[PDB]
Parts: structure tokens; sequence; C-alpha cells
């Protein structure tokens, strides 16, 4: 939601550390156009650390 | 040597997915679509 982001050669990198992670809002928010994973279901991700 | 075919052999079949694991001496024969994960995708192909 920031106003501006970084091109895509200027990418900033952004470290998340101590914390807890909620994707199930993420989700159910209907505000991406496409979601998708790799490897690993999105749901698992809320019973991972 | 005699199975393998140029360009995949689609004959035989596999269950990739499935709700829960099975028990020992259970079986799953069912070919009907089924969800892929605890997504509540309904088991309709996409949403991962």
């Amino acid at each position: 939601n920031a106003t501006r982001f970084a091109s895509v050669y200027a990418w900033n990198r952004k470290r998340i550390s101590n914390c807890v992670a909620d994707y199930s809002v993420l989700y159910n928010s209907a505000s991406f156009s496409t979601f998708k994973c790799y490897g690993v279901s999105p749901t698992k991700l809320n019973d991972l650390c | 040597n005699l199975d393998s075919k140029v360009g995949g052999n689609y004959n035989y079949l596999y269950r990739l997915f499935r709700k829960s694991n099975l028990k020992p001496f259970e079986r799953d024969i069912s070919t009907e679509i089924y969800q892929a994960g605890s997504t509540p995708c309904n088991g309709v192909k996409g949403f991962n």
C-alpha cells in the first residue's frame, strides 16, 4: 500500500523478522489480481515458522 | 527399455493430492475431483 515502489532493477530488499505473519487476510481481501505459490500451499504457511 | 515411451506414458495413473493421509490397509480407487489441500477451493481447478 506504499505510495511509490522501487524500479525493477532498483528493487529494495526488506528483511522481516520477529513478528507474526498472517496470510489469511491478504488471501480473503481480494486485493490481488493473481495469487500463486511455488512448492508450498498458502494455507500451510499459517502452521509454518 | 519397455514401458517408457517418447513424450511420456500417461497410461499409468497415480494420486498426487489428497485431503488426509490414508491408514495402513486402506486404499483409494476414486478418480473423482477432490480438494487438493486445506485451501477452500472446493476441489475445482485453480486457487493453487
